[PDB]
């Protein structure tokens, strides 16, 4: 099998700038004078979309800002000028012979101005409490860059167990990230404590952003 | 316009069987070489099987890891490609895409989960704000389901912008995702906002309205 | 396209 190895793993480019993504094959993909190397864009939650064929030739309807080069073992995909909708994972792929193989993908992030998260806090629902569970949820929405810290405090004391953090992929329109933080408790423990705090630290401010509720308000 | 629609994905126990089906239109089907490709977080994208046109004797090919187990075939009269999978392993779990003209065109895909765990419907909980500003943010928690996927929308897809639906995580062998939505406080609670959740695997379909606490 | 597709195996 021909193994394809992409670099870099991810990459962050400002709007209107060049993004260059590479693909090295373990053996030559040249055959009958064509370099059989294809590139694909996978946007969040979508199937792969065909961009480039035969190393450098462009698929029907594909914007001119996408273009590839190379031969033999070393190939690359150039995107220029980059725009907001290009946030995606890009895969190289080889059709020289069976078995057909793909690279591991490269993540293209669109750079933008820093943005502090809009933070919201949500006690459990009445329905969830009547089932015997208690989930306290925090949304940290529309922030950049992706790196962020979320601290949970019960009555002022820090809490690390039961916490689960999920990030969205970068947004196609405004280039921000968003994130859910979910503290999962037994109802019995939830009802023991009064003050529930969600404390978000981010590049944008030295001071954390804090949202809180008290169990009975 | 090219279209590929896969169907027949779902849950199966290890060692079982399943038949995927791919209905293609918008191009000369009898000429197209068709393939199946799968995607998982562990393995990434793997090519699975190929079937070629009548001129290439309907030649089949397979990835080494599926030989003797998977069988690809096609009905040129109905523009359909089949994938018969036997003796399924957990490593065969993933999203299965049907592709036409080798990899020129791809379907939306269908999910295959190979596990002993049983189908479990989600519990769907509304999340209203704390009992002030310009916009306001609402939420919807979807907890304790298996297998993937669920689909979540707000007002049946009417409310698209200002929505963040977070990837599912595996909370001790059962999946949990949330979704947020942000609208102007003129909108809510003046208008009804409903979280719509579907879980094909268990025939679950739930609509939770979001309501104030006080 | 071809039969094989733009993405396919070389002739």
């Amino acid at each position: 099998d021909i193994v394809l190895t992409q670099s870099p793993a991810s990459l962050a480019v400002s709007l209107g700038q060049r993004a260059t993504i590479s693909c090295r094959a373990s053996e030559s993909v040249d055959n009958y004078g064509i370099s059989s190397m294809n590139w694909f864009q996978q946007k969040a939650g979508q199937p792969p979309k065909f961009l480039i064929y035969a190393a450098s030739k462009q698929g029907s309807g594909v914007p001119a800002r996408f273009s590839g080069s190379g031969s033999g073992t070393d190939f690359s995909l150039i995107i220029h000028p980059v725009e907001e909708d290009d946030t995606a994972v890009y895969f190289c792929q080889q059709s020289k012979g069976v078995p057909y193989t793909f690279g591991g993908g490269t993540k293209l992030e669109i750079k933008r101005a820093d943005a502090a998260p809009t933070v919201s806090i949500f006690p459990p629902s009445s329905e969830q409490l009547t089932s015997g569970g208690a989930s306290v949820v925090c949304f940290l929405n529309n922030f950049y860059p992706k790196d962020i810290n979320v601290k949970w405090k019960i009555d002022g004391s820090e809490r690390q167990n039961g916490v689960l953090n999920s990030w969205t992929d970068q947004d196609s329109k405004d280039s921000t990230y968003s994130m859910s933080s979910t503290l999962t408790l037994t109802k019995d423990e939830y009802e023991r404590h009064n003050s529930y705090t969600c404390e978000a630290t981010h590049k944008t401010s030295t001071s954390p952003i804090v949202k809180s509720f008290n169990r009975n308000e | 316009e090219v279209k590929l629609e896969e169907s027949g994905g779902g849950l199966v126990q290890p060692g079982g069987s399943m038949k995927l089906s791919c209905a293609a239109s918008g191009f000369t089907f009898s000429d197209a070489w068709m393939d199946w490709v799968r995607q998982s977080p562990e393995k990434g994208l793997e090519w699975v099987a190929e079937i070629r046109n009548k001129v290439n004797n309907h030649a089949t090919n397979y990835a080494e890891s599926v030989k003797g187990r998977f069988t690809i075939s096609r009905d040129d009269s109905r523009s359909v490609v089949y994938l018969q999978m036997n003796n399924l392993k957990p490593e065969d779990t993933g999203i299965y895409y049907c592709t036409g003209l080798t990899f020129d065109y791809w379907g939306q895909g269908t999910t295959l989960t190979v596990s002993s765990a049983k189908t479990t419907a989600p519990s769907v909980y509304p999340l209203a704000p704390v009992c002030t500003g310009s916009s306001v943010t609402l939420g919807c928690l979807v907890k304790g389901y298996f297998p993937e996927p669920v689909t979540l929308t707000w007002n049946s897809g009417s409310l698209s912008s200002g929505v963040h639906t977070f990837p599912a995580l595996l909370l001790s062998g059962l999946y949990t995702l949330s979704s947020s939505v942000t609208v102007t406080s003129n909108t809510w609670p003046s208008q009804t906002i409903t979280c719509n959740v579907a879980h094909p695997a268990s025939s679950t379909k739930v609509d939770k309205k979001i309501e104030p606490r006080g | 396209p071809g039969a094989r597709g733009l993405t396919g195996r070389p002739g």
